[PDB]
């Protein structure tokens, strides 16, 4: 106890989180018991009685070949951080998304030193489940700053600034942003000098008592932009190809209202066979090429509204390819991309969507400083079973599950 | 006193109950003093003075064999004001997840709640007064020194107390297994029957040292073990005998009880179906309305009676043996499965019916069934089973590659047991060269409910059929069905409806709509079908009428 605990107070008129515990594998339950038993000896967590009605989910991820414990503090965050982002919030630099290389460093070990406010410890309660409802479960609560809770970096913020101050003086062109458990370090240096300066920061933090398990994940934010909608270009065109072209250009009119399709729809008068090859007129080629360059320029009036939340839609494209869009209001995409994992006998759908969500969330953290809510194309119960299998991040974004994706599949590739 | 109390607070910004009671005649007043004095001697309650405390209504009532009275305190207003506690174990353990032990012992603790003390700084809120006949004689005030019967935090505190009491015993006896459930204890071990009886007696004397009584008379229970509607035999488990009543008139209440026993019997009795009887309960508008039966419901109930006629049992879990699950289709959007480790012995069975939506194919329903079994296995056994599925590998590999959603199925081997699961038709990905192109369209007036559906082909063939009592969605599906009727084995269809296309591209196998079913039949009878889409009012090649 270096200094008296920072008093944590929830927003007035709101009770703590009471979330259910999803059933876990016997393998995962045994891992959590070993971790929590060690955390109990080291004074981090302590068992609680029945007068603690709150609960918070706890899972087991693979960090590596050893088990790592991940807590779903999403509900406690919205019950504390929404009032704590105003009080001890961390500002987000808008220049981090402009560097050439951004490395992520896990600094979640620092919170294990700071004590947690005794009155607030009852809200960090979590339960290790039992198989077949044999025992009522093992209920712990946190005595130190817990990982995954957004209040721990806000409390440790002043401590983090002091440690990073000498490094910032030696490197005034390096951007360092902290999000919960991760230290985003971006620079414009060469790849060799970047990893050298990253190692210097690793050795700098390590010699100040801040251990970071990264003894052998870099990004490049200058390549993250709204991808342009490409129109197919074939040597010849048939009735069916022009139908898919006008239908796609009509859907694009909701985004670019300066698109005309009267000359493309006049090339086919009607009652023609689908496989009938139809050459284009000059005004059809003029209207086509005119609608190509207007589709290769970004939209007008598309800005980020901090008051509104971020929304990310993902859709399956097959052959290990996934496309996504990030917006706040419909058809106002702030950022679009396409995630692609190497196919083979080493991958499946759920693994690809999981890594895609983690890649999108990391991009949204760097660009805007907050995570989006995902509209996932997967069955709810299915995703809630296997999402921890391939999850490597230390945070958990919000998500909901959709069931009716239209013909958009072809329109976004 | 040796049992450490649990600190209980009132809800933030609240105060104890100040309700008072003056009814209940003089006959039961002295009948309640007979109980209050013996409870005061045992330290369960203590008289409190005129310190202006709180109060709570307390009632009295007899029962059958009236030699034993009953004191019933109504803590309804108090439970609204006390804090919230960690919820007691909601789900009971399932017998199919239990392991085989040579000996099993059951012990129920008498006066369980009155054996655990109450927090001292909270006992003042549980006060109550026995009314005297108002001859200006005052009322006798009491308050509880233990967990009150019917109080909000009594079950959760007693469970925490019982668990702590078992800790110094389970530490010296790791070979025996003690299950905990409400006021009962289910001890079991592989110890020899001689030393097992001694371990039970040692545990009884241990619990008695903390003030917990245990049946010394005989041994209380024998291997039948009627527990929570189950039969727990030393080498098998089954549900308690199911009784299906027979009536001429059936009400909504009885049909709810009927599907309740049927769903309960579906744990081990394989083949139970409840689709038709639940279709009767689709009408939520009633309490005791006489709902008439259907012909399909009477037949389905007759099939359930034939299954319940022959008793079938289940077995316990052996972790050394693998966990297997096998699924079969019943043909009405219903599915059935069995979880087992041995060929002739089942751990438990179950069924899955898709009552969500109206259009779905068998491959999707098979996936959702595997999901339900996967969750149930992680709950009951903590692992996931190996699946034997009646579906070719090329079948499922083609479906998930085409399906817009993300799916995942664990290690599964193909079992060749009809009816197998297979896509009955696949639409062409590219337009068919040399096939007649149908430009279909359907419209309807929502007020008159009289629409029309037709088509125009590239060969100069046109047709318009009038429709009565339909909607715009029905006409658009009717227009596509009309093209399939009047076309060869290869046909190209072009529609302007995003609705009718999404229903077809889902490739469903069955549906309640006979129109969609006949569309499915046409799509199977064809050889190659390519269905394209164009915007509704762009005048590309579509001809529509208003
Ligand atoms: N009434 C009641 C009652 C008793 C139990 C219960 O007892 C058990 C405790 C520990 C164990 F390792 C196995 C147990 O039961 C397996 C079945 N069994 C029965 C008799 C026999 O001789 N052998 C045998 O295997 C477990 C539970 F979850 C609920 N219970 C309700």
């Amino acid at each position: 106890s270096p200094i008296e605990t920072v008093p944590v107070k929830l927003k007035p008129g709101m009770d703590g989180p009471k979330v259910k515990q999803w059933p876990l594998t016997e393998e995962k339950i045994k891992a959590l018991v070993e971790i929590c038993t060690e955390m109990e000896k080291e004074g981090k967590i302590s068992k609680i009685g029945p007068e603690n009605p709150y609960n918070t989910p706890v899972f087991a991820i693979k960090k590596s070949t050893k088990w790592r414990k991940l807590v779903d503090f999403r509900e406690l965050n919205k019950r504390t951080q929404d009032f704590w982002e105003v009080q001890l919030g961390i500002p987000h630099p808008a220049g981090l998304k402009k560097k050439k290389s951004v490395t992520v460093l896990d600094v979640g070990d620092a919170y294990f030193s700071v004590p947690l406010d005794e009155d607030f410890r009852k809200y960090t309660a979590f339960t290790i489940p039992s198989i077949n409802n044999e025992t009522p479960g093992i209920r712990y609560q946190y005595n130190v700053l817990p990982q995954g809770w957004k209040g721990s970096p806000a409390i440790f913020q002043s401590s983090m600034t002091k440690i990073l101050e000498p490094f910032k003086k030696q490197n005034p062109d390096i951007v360092i942003y902290q999000y919960m458990d991760d230290l985003y370090v971006g620079s414009d240096l060469e790849i060799g000098q970047h990893r050298t300066k990253i190692e210097e920061l690793r050795q700098h933090l390590l010699r100040w008592g801040l251990t970071t398990p990264d003894k052998k994940y870099e990004l490049h934010p200058d390549k993250w932009t709204v991808q342009p909608i490409v129109l197919p270009e074939k040597d010849s065109w048939t009735v069916n190809d022009i139908q898919k072209l006008v239908g796609k250009l009509n859907w694009a009119s909701q985004i670019y209202p300066g698109i005309k399709v009267r000359q493309l729809s006049k090339l086919l008068r009607g009652t023609k066979a689908l496989t009938e090859v139809i050459p284009l007129t000059e005004e059809a080629e003029l209207e086509l090429a005119e609608n190509r360059e207007i589709l290769k320029e970004p939209v007008h009036g598309v800005y980020y509204d901090p008051s509104k939340d971020l929304i990310a839609e993902i859709q399956k494209q097959g052959q290990g390819q996934w496309t996504y869009q990030i917006y706040q209001e419909p058809f106002k995409n702030l950022k679009t991309g396409k995630y692609a994992r190497m196919r083979g006998a080493h991958t499946n759908d759920v693994k690809q969507l999981t890594e895609a969500v983690q890649k999108i969330t990391t991009e949204s953290i760097v660009i805007w400083g907050k995570t989006p809510k995902f509209k996932l194309p997967i069955q709810k119960e299915t995703w809630e079973t296997w999402w921890t299998e391939y999850w490597q991040a230390t945070w958990i974004p919000e998500w909901e599950f959709v069931n009716t994706p239209p013909l958009v599949k072809l329109w976004y590739q | 006193s040796p049992i450490e109390t649990v600190p209980v607070k009132l809800k933030p910004g609240m105060d104890g109950p100040k309700v008072k009671q003056w009814p209940l005649t003089e006959e039961k007043i002295k009948a309640l003093v007979e109980i209050c004095t013996e409870m005061e001697k045992e330290g369960k309650i203590s008289k409190i003075g005129p310190e202006n405390p709180y109060n709570t209504p307390v009632f009295a009532i007899k029962k059958k064999d009236s030699t034993k009275w009953r004191k019933l305190v109504d803590f309804r207003e108090l439970n609204k004001r006390t804090q919230d506690f960690w919820e007691v174990q909601l789900g009971i353990p399932h017998p199919a997840g239990l392991k085989k032990k040579k000996s099993v012992t059951v012990l129920d603790v008498g006066d369980a709640y009155f054996s655990v003390p109450l927090d001292e700084d909270f006992r003042k809120y549980t006060a109550f007064t026995i009314p005297s006949i108002n001859n200006e004689t005052p009322g006798i005030r009491y308050q509880y020194n233990v967990l009150p019967q019917g109080w909000k935090g009594s079950p959760a505190i007693f469970q925490s107390s019982m668990t702590k009491i078992l800790e110094p015993f389970a530490a010296q006896n790791p070979d025996i297994v003690i299950y905990q459930y409400m006021d009962d204890l289910y001890v079991g071990s592989d110890l020899e029957i001689g030393q097992h009886r001694t371990k039970i007696e040692e545990l009884r004397q241990h619990l008695l040292r903390w003030g917990l009584t245990t049946p010394d008379k005989k041994h209380q229970k024998e291997p039948p073990f009627l527990w929570m509607g189950y039969e727990l035999h030393p080498d098998k488990w089954t549900v308690q005998p199911i009784v299906l009543p027979e009536k001429d008139s059936w009400t909504v209440n009885d049909i709810q009880k009927l599907v309740g026993k049927l769903n309960w019997a579906s744990q081990i009795y394989p083949g139970i179906k409840v689709r038709q009887l639940s279709k009767l309960l689709r009408g939520t508008k009633a309490l005791t309305e006489v709902i008439p039966l259907t012909e399909e419901a009477e037949l389905e109930l007759a099939e359930n009676r034939e299954i319940l006629k022959e008793p079938v049992h289940g077995v316990y879990y052996d972790p050394s043996k693998d966990l297997i699950a096998e699924i079969q289709k019943q043909g009405q959007g219903q599915w059935t499965y069995q979880i087992y480790q041995e060929p002739f012995k089942n751990l438990k069975t179950g069924k899955y019916a898709r009552m969500r939506g109206a259009h779905t194919n068998d491959v999707k329903q098979l996936t959702e069934a595997v999901q339900k079994i996967t969750t149930e296995s992680i709950v009951i056994w903590g692992k996931t089973p190996k699946f034997k599925l009646p579906i070719q590998k090329e079948t499922w590999e083609t479906w998930w590659t085409e399906y817009w959603q993300a799916t995942w199925i664990p290690e599964w081997e193909f079992v060749n047991t009809p009816p197998l699961v297979k896509l009955w038709y696949q639409l062409e990905k590219e337009p068919i060269v040399g096939a007649e192109t149908f430009y279909v369209d359907g419209a309807a007036n929502r007020e008159t409910k009289l629409g029309k559906a037709g088509y125009v082909t590239n060969k100069g063939r046109q047709k318009v059929v009038p429709l009565t009592n339909t909607t715009n969605q029905k006409t658009e599906l009717q227009a596509i069905y009309l093209a399939l009727q009047d076309s060869g084995l290869e046909v190209n269809i072009v529609t302007d409806s995003q609705y009718a296309l999404g229903i077809i591209q889902a490739q469903p196998d069955k549906s309640e709509s006979e129109l969609v079913n006949q569309i499915i039949e046409q799509l199977i009878k064809k050889e190659k079908v390519y269905l394209a889409w164009v915007p509704a009012h762009k005048g590309i090649g579509g001809n529509e009428q208003v």
